[PDB]
């Protein structure tokens, strides 16, 4: 009963930011999925294009791991279908979807005195993103008719803004962690199935 | 690509980045008012310095763009609040200048010391003075007390106050205003939708009309205080004549809360109080905060967030840490929102538990709107929500039901009566005097009344309007306004005015749809979930609408009347009108103390 470490991405020491997110592949592997539900972290769950039970009696051949931090009230962002600075600039999901998001309150673990500044997200881009695009280039944004030969400055704003996570902010600024789960089916013989 | 769509993404660079400096300089003013030491004060001007230049290089930036070519409606307010800097757009030399001034202006209010006649102490104004003026009953000693004042603080603050009115007229000039006083009237301007709009001259013309429904009120109320000063004082008041300034119970007369003891109705009925039944059952500092919980809890109002019940100051602490105890209600930002208040077991602290957080409860109403409109209405919105729930606290309604008091209290009007007195001082008390000083200050900044002719007129509007007069003659030499925390500083007087009759608006529309019949005296708004609904959608406005539609919203009127006013002090209209029909009701200017 070989079983992939579901636990390396759920208790990864590290996660990572928002406009450089991270992708895991999952493959030949049986999916337990009782230690998510029994896990005394996770508070959120929702499921869009399978049933949360019988997960594991209907099983596909790749499974895709996700994972960033956002805030609070930026968690409902996280939906096909959605609109929003997520969504439209750093991570768009797409309007047909089969998967899973999962996503509990980490104020413990990611915030401290003096702010957090190693999370950070896109802010300006020209066009919105196609579902499952990740943009990691930093190029300074025009807003004006006029370049400013790529130095920042009048009418030229920096792309990326920074998240201060610190331990007294409200709960809806709170880092929360997320991660979602992308099954996916193509013509292999079932690798993953489950137990 | 064109000037609204750019502008449209420079406030988003300005949003995102405004709130995370305005958390560090509240936390850190935050942190001086909980724990007094010299580090920390050192962390505020830092902290300060940097929100304060962040502030200039933003505001500078944002005149470059052009007002016409901005279309939408939300967007034209936001840009024009920033756009607004006023003294920057002089030379420094001047502004130099003015902030020396203003400066100094605090210096001789802060270092008050007026000379005893007996060596062992000079008195200075905190809080040997105050006590003089409010535990005092010999005419000759409050007398020389409130001259020592002007005495000593007017000589020196009228030859610096020819240059402030001057200085300040320039800064105007530049933003074509008329004047000074436009400025300060210039907060309650909207000039856009034909319906809702105001103006700045409108302001005018209506404190005055509102204000003359209020003299029937305040004459009648102005003669009984006569009668009762006459027992103490038999040969110093004329039947028919003005009481003395020194004599309203405070250095000012701003309120005349410290004549209940002598003027009360009913000396034999006991007022109400529940503090010696608050020691029974051992009420603890964390209960009335929890109990004033269930009254926003019961109008279906949110509950209190998670960071509100710790790392908040709740009590005194027992650590020795130097702090200052006024009471305040802060809203740091970022979902934090915390209060910080000197509990004890009092009725007081009782009444002001609820006034504080109705603060908080408004503070988290409008976190969905922007930074730049997290805002009352305007200035007189923001007190004025707190003050009605102080009102329901204190009906016998509210405490029946907590078992505070006998669950078979008996009702009696003497003793309502008892209670109405004693707040027609304060809330009534104050109307005349906040009118009177606001309209001198307008007339000066426009230049009607001449230098020369400064303390003549002072005192004639007071004869006429106020009813009092000076004890002792006055020249020009002397400078009373200067005498007054908001006059010496950069401050408007004109929020306590109007907060006052909106306070009395809200409070008569929420009892209506809380289906209480009868007299607006006990009308409680606890386990009405109706009238919640009705606030909420006023709170949650913000800044982003115009006052009038907010009013309009709770209301259903565009405009700021005195009726709900006069109807809450009905009841003690009737009895107080039998009672001075025995003497003259009004005064005479032409009487004269010193002659
Ligand atoms: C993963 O984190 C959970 C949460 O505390 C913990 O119970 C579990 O032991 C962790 N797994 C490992 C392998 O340490
Ligand atoms: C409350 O008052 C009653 C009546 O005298 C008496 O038991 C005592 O004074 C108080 N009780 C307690 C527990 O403090
Ligand atoms: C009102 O008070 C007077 C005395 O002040 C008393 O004679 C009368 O009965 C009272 N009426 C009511 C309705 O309380
Ligand atoms: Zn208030």
């Amino acid at each position: 009963t070989n079983l992939c470490p579901f636990g390396e991405v759920f208790n990864a020491t590290r996660f990572a930011s928002v406009y450089a997110w991270n992708r895991k592949r999952i493959s030949n592997c049986v999916a337990d999925y009782s230690v998510l539900y029994n896990s005394a972290s996770f508070s959120t769950f929702k499921c869009y294009g399978v049933s949360p039970t019988k997960l594991n009696d209907l099983c596909f051949t790749n499974v895709y791991a996700d994972s960033f931090v956002i805030r609070g009230d930026e968690v409902r962002q996280i939906a096909p279908g959605q609109t929003g600075k997520i969504a439209d600039y750093n991570y768009k999901l797409p309007d047909d979807f089969t998967g899973c998001v999962i996503a509990w309150n980490s104020n413990n673990l990611d915030s401290k005195v003096g702010g957090n500044y190693n999370y950070l997200y896109r802010l300006f881009r020209k066009s919105n993103l196609k579902p499952f695009e990740r943009d990691i280039s930093t190029e300074i944004y025009q807003a004006g008719s006029t370049p400013c030969n790529g130095v920042e400055g009048f009418n030229c704003y920096f792309p990326l803004q920074s998240y201060g996570f610190q331990p007294t902010n409200g709960v809806g600024y709170q880092p929360y962690r997320v991660v979602v789960l992308s099954f996916e089916l193509l013509h292999a013989p079932a690798t993953v199935c489950g137990p | 690509s064109t000037t609204e769509e750019q502008a449209k993404t420079f406030l988003e660079k300005f949003n995102h980045e405004a709130e995370d400096l305005s958390y560090q300089s509240s936390l850190a003013s935050w942190n001086y008012n909980t724990n007094i030491t010299d580090e920390n004060v050192q962390k505020m001007n830092e902290a300060r310095a940097k929100w304060s230049a962040f502030y200039e290089e933003q505001s500078r930036m944002a005149k470059t763009y052009s007002l016409e070519e901005i279309q939408n409606l939300t967007l034209k307010r936001q840009l024009k609040a920033l756009q607004q800097s006023g003294t920057s757009v002089l030379s420094a030399e001047k502004s130099k200048r003015l902030n020396t001034i203003l400066n100094t202006m605090s210096t001789i209010y802060s270092t008050g010391k007026v000379l005893d006649p007996n060596t062992q102490e000079c008195l200075a104004l905190e809080p040997g003075l105050d006590d003089i003026m409010e535990n005092s009953r010999d005419y000759n000693r409050r007398l020389w007390a409130w001259e020592g004042w002007r005495a000593e603080v007017g000589k020196q603050l009228r030859p610096l106050y020819e240059e402030y009115v001057v200085l300040e007229n320039e800064m105007a000039r530049a933003n074509n205003y008329e004047d000074y006083g436009d400025y300060w009237r210039g907060d309650y301007e909207v000039t856009e939708a034909g319906d809702y709009d105001y103006s700045r001259d409108q302001l005018m013309k209506d404190v005055e009309n509102t204000f003359a429904e209020i003299k029937p009120l305040y004459e009648q109320l102005h003669a009984y205080v006569r009668a009762k000063l006459m027992d103490t004082y038999p040969s110093y008041i004329s039947p028919t004549g003005c009481l003395p300034a020194h004599l309203l119970g405070d250095m000012w007369g701003r309120f005349w809360t410290n004549l209940y003891s002598l003027t009360v109705p009913f000396k034999h009925k006991p007022s109400i109080d529940v503090t010696e039944k608050m020691k029974n059952q051992s009420w603890d500092a964390e209960r009335i905060f929890k109990e004033a919980e269930k009254f926003f809890v019961s109008i279906s109002l949110p509950h209190m967030t998670q960071g509100f019940w710790d790392n908040s100051m709740l009590t005194e602490p027992g650590d020795g840490r130097k702090v200052v105890c006024h009471p305040t209600a802060w809203d740091l930002g970022k979902g934090d929102f915390r209060i910080k208040m000197c509990t004890k077991v009092t009725m007081d602290d009782f009444l002001t538990a609820h006034h504080e957080m109705g603060h908080i409860q408004y503070d988290m109403a409008y976190a969905a709107q922007p930074y730049l409109l997290r805002d009352g209405a305007n200035e007189g919105f923001h007190e004025a929500v707190g003050e009605i729930m102080s009102l329901s606290a204190a009906t016998p309604h509210y405490l029946k039901a907590l078992g505070l008091l006998e669950p078979d209290f008996y009702e009696d009007n003497e003793t309502e009566i008892n209670f109405l007195l004693k707040q027609a001082l304060t809330i009534v008390g104050t109307l005349p005097f906040t009118y009177m000083l606001e309209k001198w200050r307008w007339m000066v900044f426009k230049g009607e009344i001449p230098k020369e002719q400064w303390m003549e007129k002072w005192w004639e509007m007071k004869r006429e309007i106020v009813g009092v007069v000076e004890p002792l003659p006055h020249d020009e030499t002397y400078c009373d306004p200067a005498c007054l925390f908001h006059v010496a500083e950069d401050y408007s007087f004109i929020r306590y005015y109007t907060r006052t009759i909106y306070q009395f608006q809200f409070h008569e529309a929420l009892c209506k749809t809380a289906n209480h019949e009868g007299a607006l005296f006990k009308c409680d708004i606890s386990n009405s979930t109706e009238a919640g609904q009705r606030l909420l959608q006023m709170l949650s406005l913000g800044k982003s609408e115009p006052w009038t539609l907010a009013l309009e919203s709770i209301v259903g009127i565009k405009t700021m009347d005195v009726k709900p006013l006069l109807n809450y002090f009905e009841p003690l209209f009737t009895w107080l009108k039998e009672q001075n029909r025995n003497s003259f009701v009004g005064w005479s200017t032409e009487w004269t103390p010193y002659s």
